[PDB]
C-alpha cells in the first residue's frame, strides 16, 4: 500500500505491456531481439542518428 | 392520400386556373376524370400557408378538413366493398 | 464527398490576408447568429447535395465501397498531416526532456 | 435536396469505369445542376430559330385578342431568339400540363400537329404564349429540369481559381504527411492493407447481392403502396360513378 | 493505359503452378514463331485499343495530362518496386563488404 504503481495502457491500437522501458537509470530496450533490427517498422515517425 | 396540396402559383403549377376545368388519371387503367376548378379551389380555403413541404411547392391542409375528405373517401370505398350499400346517396 | 478542390481553394482564400480585409468590410452590420446560421446552412447544403446526387450520379472515384473510401481517405490524410506531425513534435520534446521512451519509464524503485 | 418527379419507378443505377463525354466546346462546360447551383448568368446562351414558333404564336394571339405581344416578341426575336440553352420544358411535359389543367382537345391537337416531338420550349416562349412572367416560367423550367437531373446542363466555362494557393497548401500537405513511416508500418501491413483489401474484394465480389438484399424491403414497400393507391382510387371512382345519377331527382320533381 | 486489373490477374494466373501444367499441355504441337506472334499480336491489340478509344472515350483516371500521368505512375511503381529494392540489397552488400559508402572511396594515397 506504499509501493507505487506502473502506468497502464491497453487498447486495440497500442499498449504498454508487451515491453519494459526500465527505470530512469537502468533502462532497457522495449522491443525484443527478433524485432530490434526492424524498429523503424513499429513507429509512426522515425528520426535517425547523425553519423 | 397525403396532405400535400400543390401551390397554384405559376412558378409551381403552371396554368392552374387558366381554364375552368381540371383533369386527372385514376387507377392502373388510368381512367380520365374531369373536375370543376371551383370544386378544387374549395380546398385552398382550408389550405394552411405556414406549412410548406417538398421544395416548398406543397402546402398542407388543416387536419379537420383533410380528415373529413379522407372519411368521405373511406366511406365510398367501404360502400363499394360491401353489398348491402345504399343504391343512392340521398 | 465532393468539391475537395473547392475546399482547398477556400482554405487558400482564407489564408490570403487581402481576404481578411474583405471579410472585415463584409462584417459591417452583421451578427454572430447570422454568421453561424450561414455556416450551418453551407454545411447542410453540402451534405444535402451528397444525399440527393448519390441516388443517380457517380463520381470519378466511385468504387465498390462508395463514399466510405473517400471518407476514410479524408480521415487518413487528416491523421498523417496533423496528428503524426504533433506526434513527431511530442517525440522530440520527450527525447529532450527525459530521453526516448521517458514517458513510459517505470516508477523509481523503493 | 428534395427528390422531384411524378414517377413511381424505383430506379437504381450501376456505374461503369468510363466518364461522361460531351462534344468539344471552347466556351462551355457540362455539369450537374444540383451540384453546381448555377445562376442565369452562369447558364450558357444560344440562338434558336423562331418561325416554327412564331406561326403558332400568331395564331394563338389572333385567337386570344392580343397582337401587340406578338409584334413585340417578333421584333425582339428576329435574327433568332438568344436564350439560355438548358432552361426548357419538353413538349410532352407541356401537353401533360395543358391536359391536366383543362385545355381543350382542339388546342392540344394544334400543339401536337404544329410542333415536332423533340421540340423544346423555353421560358420566353412560354411567357409570351401563356401571358405569364418570364421569371415564373424560368423557375418552372428549372424545377422540371431538376426533376430529371441525370441530364447535365451547359454552363459558361471558367478557368480554375486559386491554383497558386492550392499548390502551396498541397505542398504543405505532402511535406507534413509523407515525412513519416506510416505507409511502411507493421500496423499498415498487418491491419490497414489486409482489412481494406478484404473489404474491397468482398465488395467487388458481392457488389450486387448486397444491394439486392438491402433493396428488397424498399421495393416491397413501394409495390404495396402503389397497389393500395390504385385499388382505393378505382373503388372511389366507381362508387362515385354509381352515385353520379342522384341529381336528376330534382329536375324530375 | 487500361486493364491494369486484368494484367494483375494475368500475373497471378502465371505464377499459379496449375497454370504451368495447363500451359505445358497447351504447348503440344506449337512453335516458337507462333508463340512470339501471339504475344506480339496481344501487345498490338492493347496499344490499338488505346489509340482507337482515346479519340472518343475517357477513363475514370482522365486528367489534364491524360495518359501521361498513368504512364508516369506505371514507371514510378516499377521503380519503387524493383529498382529501389535492388538498391537496398546493393546497399547492404556494400556495407557488409566495404562499409557504408565503400564504393565511393578515394584511391589509396601514394
Ligand atoms: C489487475 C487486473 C487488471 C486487469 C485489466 C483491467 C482493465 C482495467 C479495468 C477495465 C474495466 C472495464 C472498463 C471497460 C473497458 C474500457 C475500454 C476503454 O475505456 O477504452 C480504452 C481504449 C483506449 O484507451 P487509450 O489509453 O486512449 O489507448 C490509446 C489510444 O486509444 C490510441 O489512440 P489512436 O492513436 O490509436 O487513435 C484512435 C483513433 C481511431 O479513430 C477511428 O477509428 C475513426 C476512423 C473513422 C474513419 C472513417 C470516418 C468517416 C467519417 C467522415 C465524417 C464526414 C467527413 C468529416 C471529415 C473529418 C472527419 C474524418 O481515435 C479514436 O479512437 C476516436 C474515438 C472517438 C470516436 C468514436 C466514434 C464512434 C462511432 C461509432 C459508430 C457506430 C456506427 C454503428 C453502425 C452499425 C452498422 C449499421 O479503447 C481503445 O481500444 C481505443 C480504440 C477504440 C476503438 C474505436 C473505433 C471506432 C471506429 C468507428 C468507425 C465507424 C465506421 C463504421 C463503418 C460501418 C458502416 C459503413
Ligand atoms: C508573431 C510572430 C510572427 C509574425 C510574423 C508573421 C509573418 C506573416 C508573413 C505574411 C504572409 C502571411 C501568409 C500569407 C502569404 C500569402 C499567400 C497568398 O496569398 O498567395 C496566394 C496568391 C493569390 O493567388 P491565387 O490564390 O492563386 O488566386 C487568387 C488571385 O491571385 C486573387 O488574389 P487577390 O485578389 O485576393 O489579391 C491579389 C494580391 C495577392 O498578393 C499576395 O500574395 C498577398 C500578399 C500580401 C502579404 C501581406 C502581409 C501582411 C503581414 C505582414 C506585414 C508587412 C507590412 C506590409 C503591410 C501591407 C501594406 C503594404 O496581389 C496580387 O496578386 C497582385 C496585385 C497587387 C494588388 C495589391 C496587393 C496589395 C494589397 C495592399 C496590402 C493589403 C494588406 C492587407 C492588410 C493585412 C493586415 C494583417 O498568389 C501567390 O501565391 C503570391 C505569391 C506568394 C507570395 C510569396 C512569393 C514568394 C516569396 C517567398 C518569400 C521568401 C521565402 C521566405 C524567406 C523569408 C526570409 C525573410
Ligand atoms: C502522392 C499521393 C500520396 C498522398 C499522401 C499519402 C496520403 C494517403 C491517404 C490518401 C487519401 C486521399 C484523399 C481522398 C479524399 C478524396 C480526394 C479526391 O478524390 O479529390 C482530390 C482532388 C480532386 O478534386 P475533385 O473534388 O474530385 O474535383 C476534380 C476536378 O474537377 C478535376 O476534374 P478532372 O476530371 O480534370 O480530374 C479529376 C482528378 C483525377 O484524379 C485521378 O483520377 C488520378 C489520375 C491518374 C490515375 C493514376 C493515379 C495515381 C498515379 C498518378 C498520380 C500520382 C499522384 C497520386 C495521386 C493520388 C490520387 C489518385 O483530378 C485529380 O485528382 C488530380 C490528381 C493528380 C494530380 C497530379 C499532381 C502531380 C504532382 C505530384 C508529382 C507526381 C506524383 C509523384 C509520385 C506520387 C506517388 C505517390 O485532387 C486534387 O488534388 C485537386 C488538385 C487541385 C490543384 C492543386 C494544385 C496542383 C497540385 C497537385 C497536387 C494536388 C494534391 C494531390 C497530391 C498527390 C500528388 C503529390
Ligand atoms: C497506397 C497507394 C500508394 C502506392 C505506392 C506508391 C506508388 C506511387 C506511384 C503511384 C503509381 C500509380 C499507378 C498508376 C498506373 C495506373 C493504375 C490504375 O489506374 O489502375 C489501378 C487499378 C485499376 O484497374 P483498372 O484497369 O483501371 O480497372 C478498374 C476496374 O474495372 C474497377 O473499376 P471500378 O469502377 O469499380 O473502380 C476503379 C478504380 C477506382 O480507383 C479510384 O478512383 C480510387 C477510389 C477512391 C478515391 C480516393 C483514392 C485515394 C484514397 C482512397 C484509396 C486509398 C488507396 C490509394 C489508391 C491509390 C490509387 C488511386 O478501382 C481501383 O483502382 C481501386 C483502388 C482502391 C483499392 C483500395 C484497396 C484498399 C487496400 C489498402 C488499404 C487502404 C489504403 C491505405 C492507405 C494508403 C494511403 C496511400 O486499381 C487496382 O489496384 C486494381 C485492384 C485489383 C484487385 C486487387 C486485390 C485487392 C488489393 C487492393 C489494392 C490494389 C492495389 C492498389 C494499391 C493501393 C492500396 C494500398
Ligand atoms: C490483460 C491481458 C489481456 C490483454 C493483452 C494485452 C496485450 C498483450 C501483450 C503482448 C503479449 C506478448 O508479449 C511479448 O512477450 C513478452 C511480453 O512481456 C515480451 O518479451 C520480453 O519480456 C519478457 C519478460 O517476461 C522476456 O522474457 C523476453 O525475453 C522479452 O523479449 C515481448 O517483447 C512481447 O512481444
Amino acid at each position: 500500500h506504499e509501493q507505487p504503481y506502473r502506468a497502464f495502457s491497453l487498447g486495440f491500437t497500442a499498449n504498454n505491456l508487451s515491453g519494459n522501458w526500465g527505470d530512469y537509470i537502468d533502462r532497457q530496450d522495449n522491443k525484443n531481439a527478433l524485432m530490434r533490427p526492424a524498429r523503424m517498422m513499429f513507429t509512426d515517425v522515425f528520426i535517425p542518428t547523425t553519423k | 392520400m397525403l396532405n400535400f396540396i400543390p401551390k397554384r402559383c405559376p412558378s409551381v403549377s403552371l396554368l392552374f386556373g387558366k381554364r375552368p376545368v381540371q383533369r386527372i388519371e385514376v387507377g392502373q387503367a388510368r381512367h380520365q376524370l374531369e373536375i370543376p376548378v371551383e370544386t378544387i379551389e374549395k380546398i385552398y380555403e382550408g389550405v394552411d400557408s405556414r406549412l410548406e413541404y417538398h421544395n416548398k411547392d406543397y402546402n398542407a391542409m388543416k387536419w379537420k378538413d383533410f380528415m373529413k375528405l379522407k372519411l368521405d373517401a373511406y366511406h365510398l370505398l367501404e360502400a363499394s366493398q360491401s353489398e348491402t350499400a345504399a343504391k343512392s346517396a340521398l | 464527398g465532393f468539391h475537395f478542390q473547392q475546399y482547398i481553394a477556400m482554405a487558400g482564400r482564407a489564408i490570403n490576408p487581402v481576404q481578411w480585409t474583405r471579410a472585415w468590410r463584409r462584417m459591417e452590420g452583421k451578427s454572430a447568429t447570422e454568421v453561424y446560421r450561414d455556416a450551418l446552412a453551407w454545411t447542410n447544403n453540402q451534405f444535402a447535395q451528397i444525399s440527393r446526387a448519390s441516388q443517380y450520379r457517380a463520381w470519378w472515384w466511385q468504387n465498390p465501397l462508395g463514399m466510405g473510401l473517400v471518407l476514410y481517405g479524408t480521415y487518413k490524410a487528416w491523421h498523417m498531416i496533423y496528428m503524426v506531425r504533433k506526434q513527431k513534435k511530442t517525440a522530440q520534446l520527450v527525447a529532450a526532456a527525459y530521453g526516448q521512451g521517458g514517458q513510459w519509464l517505470n516508477p523509481v524503485p523503493r | 435536396y428534395a427528390t422531384l418527379g411524378s414517377g413511381w419507378s424505383f430506379s437504381k443505377v450501376q456505374y461503369t469505369k468510363y466518364r461522361i463525354t460531351k462534344p468539344w466546346t471552347t466556351d462551355t462546360t457540362f455539369d450537374d445542376i444540383i451540384l453546381s447551383q448555377p445562376s442565369k448568368e452562369d447558364f450558357a446562351k444560344f440562338t434558336k430559330e423562331a418561325p416554327l414558333f412564331l406561326r403558332f404564336l400568331k395564331l394563338v394571339t389572333d385567337v386570344e385578342g392580343r397582337q401587340e405581344a406578338f409584334i413585340q416578341f417578333a421584333k425582339r426575336c428576329e435574327n433568332g431568339l438568344t436564350v439560355e440553352k438548358d432552361v426548357y420544358v419538353t413538349k410532352k411535359e407541356l401537353v401533360d400540363c395543358l391536359w391536366k389543367n383543362g385545355y381543350t382537345d382542339t388546342e392540344i391537337n394544334a400543339f401536337e400537329i404544329a410542333f415536332p416531338a423533340d421540340y423544346k420550349f423555353h421560358y420566353p416562349e412560354l411567357a409570351v404564349l401563356f401571358d405569364l412572367t418570364e421569371e415564373d416560367c424560368y423557375k418552372y423550367c428549372i424545377r422540371q429540369r431538376a426533376a430529371t437531373p441525370e441530364e447535365l446542363v451547359e454552363l459558361k466555362y471558367t478557368k480554375p481559381k486559386n491554383l497558386v494557393s492550392s499548390y502551396g497548401l498541397c505542398f504543405l500537405g505532402v511535406w507534413f504527411g509523407l515525412s513519416n513511416t506510416v505507409l511502411s508500418n507493421a500496423w499498415f501491413y498487418s491491419k490497414t492493407f489486409p482489412f481494406g483489401a478484404v473489404f474491397y474484394m468482398l465488395g467487388s465480389y458481392f457488389y450486387r447481392d448486397i444491394r439486392e438484399k438491402l433493396w428488397k424491403e424498399e421495393k416491397s414497400l413501394i409495390h404495396t403502396a402503389q397497389e393500395n393507391k390504385n385499388m382505393g382510387e378505382e373503388s372511389v371512382y366507381k362508387q362515385m360513378k354509381k352515385y353520379a345519377t342522384d341529381t336528376k331527382c330534382l329536375d324530375y320533381l
